[PDB]
RNA sequence: GGUACACGAAAAACCUUACCUAGACUUGACAUCCUUGGCAAAAUUAUGGAAACAUAAUGGAGGUUAACCGAGUGACAGGU
RNA sequence: CAAACGUGCUACAAUGGCCAAUACAAACAGUCGCCAGCUUGUAAAAGUGAGCAAAUCUGUAAAGUUGGUCUCAGUUCGGAUUGAGGGCUGCAAUUCGUCCUCAUGAAGUCGGAAUCACUAGUAAUCGCGAAUCAGCUAUGUCGCGGUGAAUACGUUCUCG
């Protein structure tokens, strides 16, 4: 659309355009379309100039949404500059919280590399 | 063109410090096991 | 997550020899088994040696360090690689 | 002639039921003797609390038998009373099973 | 191994056009325990029948499901290799039965939309005998025409 | 001249009072319309199986007081309540309602829940390998 | 070791979530019943013989 | 194997805990029997302390030793 | 933690997602507790604070009914993972507590060979309560109720 390099479906209301950027979900989409008073449930196709500009301006008072990748990415290496322990954890592809590792948490780790289980010849 | 810096960190942080560190030095030795108290028997016959 | 109005935490023996250490120009390793003592400004420039369980790691505390627990930056256990079952 | 004591609000609890019938046969009984007007022996839902253990000193969770213990409970409410039964009321002997709840 | 006969629990006639069956079909599209549901999707598919074909919607069901109702039954009868089938008449209950089942089997794997208009199309698109649900009863009344010899060796 | 039945099912009770009326019958529950008490998913009609087949034209004024269950026992509740009720004016229609078996307590309760089963008949999946 | 952690149990420790429930019959310090502070295999033993009064078998 | 695998465990941050690394103890944290006295154990505040534990403090309910607080003392206690 | 298996939860959706209004349970539990109402807070919760030693007071029932919207998309599905800010318990939440808010949005569109349970208030499904417990991704366990099916012709095969 014209929403900086956003494209929102021209088809779509805009409470859930918004959500289509990426530093907006979709309670802070609220926020912005309460704050700006524009009504939901407009089509954005069917929406003027007037709404485009005060959109934009609450937009960028929040974060922009292009500044949180490196916001992420400098806090990652910030976690790992410090030499943490849990930067470590996070280092080597792995749960970062308290999540087990045993049989599970394979979202981390992508696809399963099978090896060979043990060879019981009986005991 | 670089409108100094906005982040830094620590001053948010300081306050949080200082606030725990005011709790440590204010520690009071109010040790205690309990809340509501009486109303605790069996009854009888008002003398049996 | 931890509270506000209890604010930080250390253990006080740790922050007693912290302030006594500091005083002291020629400082020294701080031998402190407390894990769980928040790193404090005043921490700043000194350097611990936290229990891992077995032995005494050296942590040398920055500016940047500031506001993690002092066991974290230190490991407790260790896994580098697996064997061939087969 | 005198009172001392309006609406003497008599409740009964006990784990056994047998008992618990007994004393309020006995109650009654004394209570009427003297001159009171009994509202009635009324009794009330009974609470249930029930505890499920495992059979097995160490394995096999499936196998787990389950106890019962039933507080039996009745309600007794005196209008009037005066020495006249207050007096006779403290030669009752309740068997220990039952337990009062007396609240004046 | 049982040497006893299973009773049956009543069918209920209809509520609204008095027809048992439609208890039945309500009963086969149940899903997750919603008697309520079930009963609104399908009443729904009836008022989108008046809309459509014009006609009264209990005689277009039962021409939907009369045709669809099957003949001849296969049960499979292995030995050595495979299983020779056997033809076999079914009865009258297990006939609407499985006319119901497939029904709507057919009718929740359909490219429609909200299955209002899923299982509203699968019984119109039934009574011209032209559906899925043809081709599957078209499929067994063939293939036991085909295996007509072994009818007579049942077990 | 009026009538009480007392209809059970599910831990339901049921108060149902019959009294003569020549105004329509005006069914009534719990003190409301009996479209807004009930999800009005046509159950209605289930209450008054008994009371159709033998008539309703008699108008007879419906007191139902209903506590306890969900909105099925219920209305199971007042059925039995209603043949109750219906058991008191014109001891005949007895017969007729005993016949479709609208004179018996349904005897259906939910199981009890056993240890080491996942429900009052279902049991762990088994695996033997 | 038994003896030593039924002692400990008894005496009062220094912070108030470090004191823990054990059987008061035997010592076994897990699946213990607040309501008899009894376990529960010592619970069966004394079921089973009346002492615990009004603990009758459940037919539910 | 069926008759193990949301099992013992109806609650592993400390405690639980039976494991490892360390800092401490030896008729012992707990018990009896014996010669012998009771004029305490607690808890808590100090200093050193990772805390165990030490050195100083209010010296403690009570009942004259009942229970326990001890000394001496070898049989022994103790072992998930 | 390179991996494998078992038991469950959540899904891959319009028999649905979200929002608003709203009707109907049983059982159990509760004075270091249940916590009503009120005030603050986007919320977890905090403060005030009655009532209840209990058929009295408290522990919001959800599916369900109606209305609005989505219009079949890897999406207003699905919630994983990750970053930040908060709340509670507790000396103490990094190893290793959970809850809320915001941010992101993995896989997954019905699952191969082969397998499991169930004969009515049963299967399926929706909530509620209790035990151990300061707190606990118990989705576990033991219980309670709401809605509520389909099929059994027969012993030829299969297991015991
Ligand atoms: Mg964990
Ligand atoms: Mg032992
Ligand atoms: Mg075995
Ligand atoms: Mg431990
Ligand atoms: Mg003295
Ligand atoms: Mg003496
Ligand atoms: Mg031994
Ligand atoms: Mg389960
Ligand atoms: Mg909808
Ligand atoms: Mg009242
Ligand atoms: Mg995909
Ligand atoms: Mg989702
Ligand atoms: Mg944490
Ligand atoms: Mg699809
Ligand atoms: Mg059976
Ligand atoms: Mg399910
Ligand atoms: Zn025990």
């Amino acid at each position: 659309a014209r929403i900086l390099g956003i494209d929102i479906p021209n088809q779509k209301r805009i409470e859930i355009a918004l959500t289509y950027i990426f530093g907006i979900g979709l309670s802070r989409s609220q926020a912005i379309l309460k704050q700006a008073n524009i009504n939901p449930d407009k089509r954005v196709k069917d929406l003027t100039e007037e709404e485009f500009v005060a959109i934009r301006n609450v937009a960028s008072a929040y974060k922009i949404e292009g500044d949180l990748r490196r916001e992420i990415a400098l806090n990652i290496k910030h976690l790992s500059e410090i030499g943490a322990w849990r930067g470590l954890r996070h280092r080597k592809n792995l749960p970062v919280r308290g999540q087990r590792t045993r049989t599970n948490a394979r979202t981390r780790k992508g696809p399963r590399k099978t090896v060979a289980n043990k060879k019981i010849e009986s005991k | 063109l670089t409108k100094q810096t906005v982040h830094g960190r620590a001053e948010k942080l300081s306050g949080k410090f200082n606030a725990g560190k005011a709790f440590l030095e204010n520690k009071t030795p109010k040790k205690a096991k309990g809340k509501t108290e009486e109303y605790t028997k069996h009854r009888s016959l008002n003398e049996l | 997550s931890r509270s506000a109005k209890k604010g930080a935490f250390v253990d006080a023996h740790l922050l007693k020899k912290v302030i006594d250490m500091n005083k002291q120009e020629k400082k020294r390793p701080i031998k402190t088994w407390s894990r769980r003592s928040t790193i404090f400004p005043e921490f700043v420039g000194n350097t611990f040696a936290v229990h891992n369980g077995k032995t005494f790691i050296n942590v040398y505390v920055t500016d940047d360090m500031v506001g993690h627990k002092l066991g974290e930056f230190s490991p407790t256990r260790n896994f580098k690689q697996h064997t061939a079952n087969r | 002639n005198a009172v001392k004591y309006p609406e003497l609000k008599i409740k009964l609890e006990s784990y056994d039921s047998t008992l618990l019938d007994l004393t309020t046969k006995k109650i009654v009984e004394v209570v009427k003797g003297v001159d009171v007007k009994i509202k009635g022996p009324l009794p009330l839902p009974t609470k249930k609390e029930v505890i499920t253990i495992i059979r097995s000193p160490h394995v096999d969770k499936a196998s787990r038998e389950q106890f019962e213990k039933n507080r039996h409970k009745r309600l007794m409410i005196l209008v009037d009373v005066n020495q006249g039964a207050i007096d006779s009321l403290k030669r009752i002997k309740i068997p220990v099973g039952v337990t009062l709840r007396f609240s004046k | 191994m049982r040497k006893n006969r299973a009773p049956k629990r009543t069918v209920l006639p209809d509520p609204v056009f008095n027809n048992t069956l439609v208890t039945r079909i309500i009963n086969v599209i149940m899903e997750d325990g919603k008697k309520g549901l079930a009963q609104r999707i399908l009443y729904g598919a009836f008022d989108l029948i008046e809309q459509r074909t014009k006609e009264k919607p209990l005689t277009v069901f039962e021409r939907a499901v009369g045709n669809v109702m099957p003949r001849l039954e296969l049960r499979v009868r292995r030995i050595a290799g495979s299983n020779y089938q056997v033809p076999t008449e079914v009865p009258q209950d297990r006939k609407i039965a499985l006319a119901l089942r497939w029904i709507a089997m057919f009718a929740r794997k359909r490219h429609e939309k909200t299955m209002l208009e899923k299982i509203a199309n699968e019984i119109i698109d039934a009574s011209n005998n032209t559906g899925a649900a043809i081709k599957k009863k078209d499929d067994t009344h063939k293939m036991a025409e085909a295996n007509k010899a072994f009818a007579h060796m049942r077990w | 001249q009026s009538y009480y039945g007392l209809g059970r099912r599910k831990s339901s009770s049921a108060k149902v009072y019959l009294t003569p009326t020549q105004d329509k019958g005006k069914i009534t529950v719990n003190r409301r319309d009996p479209s807004e008490y009930f999800p009005n998913k046509l159950v209605i009609q289930d209450m008054e199986q008994p009371l159709d087949l033998t008539d309703l034209k008699k108008n007879f004024d419906i007191n139902v007081v209903v506590k306890g269950g969900g909105f099925t026992g219920q209305a199971g509740a007042i059925r039995l309540g209603i043949v109750r009720a219906l058991l008191q004016f014109n001891p005949e229609l007895k017969k007729i309602l005993k016949s479709k078996k609208l004179t018996t307590r349904d005897k259906r309760v939910k199981e009890r829940k056993k240890f080491g089963l996942y429900g009052a008949r279902r049991a762990p999946q088994f695996t033997k390998r | 070791a038994k003896k030593s952690l039924k002692v400990k149990q008894t005496r009062i420790p220094k912070f108030a979530v470090r004191a823990y429930t054990r059987c008061q019959r035997c010592g076994r310090a897990r699946a213990v019943l607040s309501h008899f502070g009894v376990c529960r295999l010592c619970f069966r033993e004394l079921a089973y013989a009346g002492a615990i009064p009004g603990v009758k078998k459940a037919s539910w």
